[PDB]
């Protein structure tokens, strides 16, 4: 059977790292393609870069990106963050990425996934899900959590799947920034309704959370807080879901 | 150690060039080319690479006239290796591309999975007969190969379906996985594949 996977997202403005919250305090954490490497060096399974670069300068900081990082790194790796049309996405699988991530732009149009998997395949589109509870319901926010589409993700899950997405990555916008674990009820809700690999994003704060998003139903689970400031060893995290029954993947 | 990478394409080539540079850089006199055309002298090791269709690719190389140097890299016993769209080509047909044949260095057709999500995709693991290391490998590909035991090299399981990952008919070699994305047991197998092509 296929392993389980643990992700680093990089988030990156401007070809280097942000670590901080708000934009009063983003203080730069190094070097993408070095944090990269290490996050290989330690044995994370894939890597997520999402871009936040000031719109002018986004398409070309982005495309230096994936081919810095494409040149030097041994794992697979998605980009995502801003990418608003095809050509915009077959200039970054060319350049180098393995998967493209896209949310508002997918929302927007339906249309977009089908097009990059059509050219590029099913695997390289990576479909970001950002989803919140109002009123008893699980909604579809777009642009960055800020506006509600009055769309049910029930709904737009299938679709979603329907349109030829590889890879659903699934945040919960009342889970980031937290550290209490990810939002699992979301994860089981999402399960039964399609068949994509679902990337649990949002919440992760000790081992167990991720054994707890694993059972939920995760295929993949992302983070970045952790792993740099060496609170959860990656190795010593894989071995403990292998214990606990998790298929992940291991080297001797 | 003169190493070959045929760069046509379909898909994405230099990734595989730069882990072949990567897993390469601890052997004496190593060169790596990017092979287009017939050259008159041949390789210790030529890599087929690609990824996408089996009839394009199939295209790509006889009319870069590449058939002719493949062959004769087989029968000069260099070492031949296919990976991903590379290793289905080693064999006669497949159902992605229906009268296309191609290469049929070795005895086999190539079909696609019986798997209902089947850009199968991710890290799975490879058992090998010998050689190369046992452990996770990163795949992506709809299709599968179908051989005789005697030249599976390693197998993997994807939702119930044992299917041959690595394939070998003596110097020639298939792996099914990009090595590529493998990483530390990606460079391992590399570097296995430019020591077998070493010793001759």
């Amino acid at each position: 059977m296929l392993a389980k996977r643990i992700i680093a997202c990089l988030d990156v403005k401007d070809g280097r790292v942000v670590k901080g919250t708000n934009f009063e305090n983003l203080r730069d954490s190094g070097d993408p393609v070095e944090l990269g490497k290490f996050y290989s060096e330690i044995g994370i399974d894939e890597l997520v870069f999402l871009d936040i670069t000031a719109s002018v300068e986004k398409r070309k900081t982005m495309l230096e990106l994936v081919e810095k990082v494409a040149e030097q790194i041994d794992i697979p790796f998605t980009v995502g963050g801003g990418i608003h049309d095809f050509e915009t996405a077959s200039e970054l699988i060319l350049r180098g990425a393995d998967k493209v991530s896209i949310n508002t732009a997918a929302v927007e149009n339906p249309s977009l996934i089908t097009q990059i998997a059509q050219t590029f395949g099913s695997q390289a589109v990576v479909v970001a899900i950002d989803a919140k509870r109002v009123d008893g319901e699980f909604m579809v926010f777009t642009y960055s959590g800020k506006k509600n589409t009055g769309i049910l993700l029930r709904d737009w899950v299938v679709e979603v799947e329907k349109r030829g997405a590889g890879e659903i990555l699934l945040t919960s916008i009342d889970r980031d920034g937290t550290k209490s674990g990810y939002d699992t009820e979301m994860i089981r809700f999402v399960r039964p309704l399609t068949t994509l690999p679902i990337i649990a994003s949002g919440g992760a704060g000790k081992m167990e959370h991720f054994l707890e998003a694993f059972l939920a139903g995760a295929d993949a689970a992302l983070a970045a807080s952790v792993f740099h400031f060496r609170e959860i060893d990656v190795r010593e995290l894989k071995e403990y879901l292998k214990k606990h029954g998790v298929n992940v993947r291991l080297e001797g | 150690m003169r190493i070959g990478i045929i760069s046509v394409g379909p898909g994405n080539i230099m990734n595989l060039y730069r882990g072949v540079k990567r897993a390469s850089e601890n052997f004496e006199d190593v060169s790596i080319e990017l092979v287009e055309s017939p050259r008159n002298d041949l390789y210790d090791l030529l890599f087929i690479p690609g990824v996408g269709h089996f009839g394009e690719g199939m295209r790509r190389l006889r009319e870069n006239d590449l058939i002719d140097f493949v062959r004769k890299h087989v029968e000069d016993e260099r070492y031949v290796v296919g990976v991903c769209l590379g290793m289905q080509l080693l064999f006669e047909e497949s159902e992605e591309a229906p009268g296309v044949k191609g290469l049929s260095l070795i005895e086999g057709n190539v079909v696609k999975l019986r798997s209902r999500r089947l850009p199968h995709m991710g890290w799975n693991e490879v058992i090998f007969k010998d050689t190369f290391p046992n452990g996770y490998y990163y795949f992506v590909h709809t299709y599968r190969a179908v051989c005789e035991e005697e030249h599976v090299l390693g197998t993997t399981e994807y939702d119930g379906e044992i299917f041959p990952s690595a394939v070998r008919k003596g110097r020639i070699l298939g792996f099914q996985f990009h090595p590529e994305k493998s990483s530390k047991i990606g460079r391992k197998l590399l570097e296995k594949v430019i020591e077998c092509s070493l010793s001759r």
